[PDB]
């Protein structure tokens, strides 16, 4: 009942600026310090900026004027608008609150959003079906999934039936090709019977490119 | 200007056994830190603050312990649900200074005994092939440990630099894990074989799953 959504993020030019935003549900934001945290991928977690209760910025010796933190009251949100952004800059942006009257420490944190500082350009993924096999495979359960390749950049979001399928699901990691695009499976294991009667759509969301896919997996026959 | 230094990087334990995890602050902090822990994909969880005091909704096994300025995070009881990455945070005073510091984090494996995977093989669809390349992926659900040989054949012939492997992160529930190696081609050399495999050694045993063009 109590939140921090995230918003804004993803591709931006090196020497470019983006903005974040994070809104709070369930208390008022103006009741507490709040903190932008980063996390570059497989790696640590690293503080950035830290807002006060009465208004006073703290930040960073690396960004240090480069970035600048804010929060509207009447909208009861927090915003981190970064301008001077290099290669170095590319992470997990996180939102969270800081209780320094009780805890001395960060009791709620909100999903993170990824920003990509690079200059190559942003492209949609081709979402190829990895299609069941005869009832051939390892008994009554049988594997299908999908292959979202040839994308850029990070991330992607799959899904199976909008949400409906979720037991036995492995969304792989991606792997950074030769050709500096994204590449990544998605797959299911189901009963062998299911197949024919029941259908099975994955759901690739991109929102980089603000590109969706619905793509409806189905057996492949012999012949 | 104050830094955080953890340690161990990482750790590998069975299920019962009992871990710790140390940080060690360049200043004075007093009690001001916390203990975190982060699953993939999500967002970090107080575990611990003031040094030993339980979060709400955090289980007993997870401890906090002071000694001047070197803190240490126990688990004492490691259950397959711990497999995360776990942080400690200081704060001198007011942050000022870079004030606040993290540790360098700690990744916990789960050691756990063997188990085969499920291997699955699926061609490249003609949807693919119709763009003038081809991935066949070789699944490999639910095995442990991590390590795993997995090699391509084409008409028997093995290949090397050719495929690119992915693993998934631990699984929360059996301390499992799921493999997926791409093998990519041109059309043309898709076209110019018939019979392809993947082969998975797992210490004294080799599974291979198979399928040949056309027929099937």
């Amino acid at each position: 009942e109590v939140q921090l959504v995230e918003s804004g993020g993803g591709l931006v030019q090196p020497g470019g600026s983006l903005r974040l935003s994070c809104a709070a549900s369930g208390f008022s934001l103006s009741s507490y310090y709040m903190t932008w945290v980063r996390q570059a991928p497989g790696k640590g977690l690293e503080w950035v900026s830290v807002i006060n209760v009465y208004g006073g910025t703290y930040y960073a010796s690396w960004a240090k004027g480069r970035f600048t933190i804010s929060r509207d009251n009447s909208k009861n949100t927090l915003y981190l608008q970064m301008n001077s952004l290099r290669a170095e800059d590319t992470a997990v942006y996180y939102c969270a609150r800081e209780d320094v009257a009780v805890y001395m420490a960060i009791d709620l944190w909100g999903q993170g959003t990824l920003v990509t500082v690079s200059s190559a350009s942003t492209k949609g993924p081709s979402v190829f079906p990895l299609a069941p096999s005869s009832k051939s495979t390892s008994g009554g359960t049988a594997a299908l999934g999908c292959l979202v390749k040839d994308y850029f950049p990070e991330p992607v979001t799959v899904s199976w039936n909008s949400g409906a399928l979720t037991s036995g699901v492995h969304t792989f990691p991606a792997v950074l090709q030769s050709s500096g695009l994204y590449s990544l499976s998605s797959v299911v294991t189901v009963p062998s019977s299911s197949l024919g009667t029941q259908t099975y759509i994955c759901n690739v969301n991109h929102k980089p490119s603000n590109t969706k896919v619905d793509k409806k997996v189905e057996p492949k026959s012999c012949g | 200007a104050i830094q955080m230094t953890q340690s161990p990087s990482s750790l590998s334990a069975s299920v019962g056994d009992r871990v710790t995890i140390t940080c060690q602050a360049s200043q004075s902090i007093s009690n001001q830190l916390s203990w975190y822990q982060q699953k993939p994909g999500k967002a970090p969880k107080l575990l611990i603050y003031d040094a030993s005091s339980l979060a709400s909704g955090v289980p007993s096994r997870f401890s906090g312990s002071r000694s001047g300025t070197k803190f240490t995070l126990t688990i004492s009881s490691l259950q397959p649900e711990d497999f995360a990455t776990y942080y400690c945070l200081g704060i001198y005073g007011d942050g000022a200074d870079d004030g606040i510091a993290f540790g360098g984090g700690t990744k916990v494996e789960i050691k756990r005994t063997v188990a085969a995977p499920s291997v699955f093989i699926f061609p490249p669809s003609d949807e693919q092939l119709k763009s003038g390349t081809a991935s066949v992926v070789c699944l490999l659900n639910n095995f442990y440990p991590r390590e795993a040989k997995v090699q391509w054949k084409v008409d028997n012939a093995l290949q090397s630099g050719n495929s690119q492997e992915s693993v998934t992160e631990q699984d929360s529930k059996d301390s499992t894990y799921s493999l997926s190696s791409t093998l990519t081609l041109s059309k043309a050399d898709y076209e110019k074989h018939k019979v392809y495999a993947c082969e998975v050694t797992q210490g004294t045993t080799s599974v291979t799953k198979s399928f040949n063009r056309g027929e099937c």
